[PDB]
């Protein structure tokens, strides 16, 4: 499991 | 560039469409025409470019995860040979997602950054940067290697100083640029006690100033602090 | 083509590489060039062919969906006016996917389905050509809509004319054929009462089969017969 | 809601 990374979001 | 005779506005209008058809690659197209019309970019403008270029290289990126991992399988002890074509196919997504990589790295670089003044356009810029060097080095293998994680590290230093500086801590764009950097830490830096450190700090020096916020910005700056804690509980 | 230059066992090694990528559009590009090479395509090829083009359609067709529903909003009484954007974008997704099925056409046309002798590929491929007149139908507007519903048509009743002679009624690529037929009858040839009683009498006959097949023949011919059971639950 | 034609499936 990657880590979690900024997702599409203003 | 075949978007040369496009209005700008037209572009935008499109990139928009785009979006809402689940057609990224075009979405990306449009944000790039957009760009070269050398008119700086809003922030709705730059959140588009960062929208449609990310769905891009995900895409590209979750490919290349697949296909490596098939190639590294055919490289075990006791796998029959299959011939060149797994690194060969491998090699061509590679070079796709490279190739789109330094595409985004052109624009940053011919004229996106140097033109962006305001804390908000430098960092958001600054840590696109940061993202578009750490896609290079996932699939990068050597001393190029080195080079190119240096790079990541440059613009995403660059970015969290000025984001320090000039940005409240619960800001979007400051949480976000920590969540990759600590990400860049953690998964490609070979530094995970660095990357918890900065997770830890983010989160409380945020949570410390989420009193300060409109209900609509404690929305915003949580739903970042959450992935910030995801990654805590994942590395810890 | 871009694909002559490599074996067919190294495209289609490479198509089942694309598709477990997700990398459809590529996995289309390399059965193009398989079928490009003269020969005759197997059960398991003529599926690889079929699952590249369809997923690349579906995104196509997906896509014209959204657009087209914009523009039709656009267009009604107390819109505000926004310019040719939304017909240009709508257009422009529009004309790649007619393309795309063009494309599809023409490797049918030149040569696969003049090679196709036997009863499983012979249907095989009039079901695609149906498939593929239909997605055109799907966005033709005026009289040439005529001829393309016409075409599909007749390439789905050529199909099914030859599936009723030499398949059981249990066979998936004859129950999936006359399952794509009902829906060109429903949703293309306003003749809803023509699917309904197709989807009636495949499912009824398809039943009646079942004690001859083994229990893994019985799970893929069930699965088929639940999306004419669905359609028959949509539809009345 | 649209019909549902054939899925890839062998
Ligand atoms: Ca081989
Ligand atoms: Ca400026
Ligand atoms: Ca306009
Ligand atoms: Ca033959
Ligand atoms: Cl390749
Ligand atoms: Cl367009
Ligand atoms: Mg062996
Ligand atoms: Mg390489
Ligand atoms: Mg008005
Ligand atoms: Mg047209």
């Amino acid at each position: 499991q990657r880590s979690t990374s900024t997702p599409n979001v203003h | 560039g075949a978007m040369g005779s496009m209005e700008r506005a037209s572009l935008i209008q499109k990139a928009k469409l785009a979006e809402q058809a689940e057609r990224y690659e075009d979405m990306a197209a449009f944000m790039k025409g957009a760009v070269e019309k050398g008119e700086e970019l809003s922030c709705e403008e730059r959140n588009l470019l960062s929208v449609a270029y990310k769905n891009v290289v995900g895409g590209q990126r979750a490919a290349w995860r697949v296909l490596s991992s098939i190639e590294q399988k055919s490289n075990e002890e006791g796998s029959e040979e299959k011939g060149p074509e797994v690194r060969e196919y491998r090699e061509k997504v590679e070079t796709e997602l490279q190739g789109v990589c330094d595409t985004v790295l052109g624009l940053l670089d011919s004229h996106l950054i140097k033109e962006a003044g305001d804390a908000e356009s430098r960092v958001f810029y600054l840590k696109m940067k940061g993202d578009y060097y750490r896609y290079l080095a996932e699939v990068a293998t050597g001393d190029d290697k080195k080079r190119i994680i240096d790079s990541a590290r440059s613009a995403y230093q660059e970015a969290m100083d000025i984001s320090k500086k000039e940005m409240p801590p619960t800001n979007p764009i400051r949480l976000g640029l920590a969540l990759n950097f600590s990400v860049f830490h953690y998964e490609i830096a070979n530094s995970p006690e660095e990357a918890i450190s900065l997770a830890k700090t983010t989160f409380d020096e945020a949570m410390a100033d989420l009193h300060t916020l409109s209900e609509d910005s404690y929305k915003d700056s949580t739903l970042i602090m959450q992935l910030l804690r995801d990654n805590l509980t994942l590395w810890t």
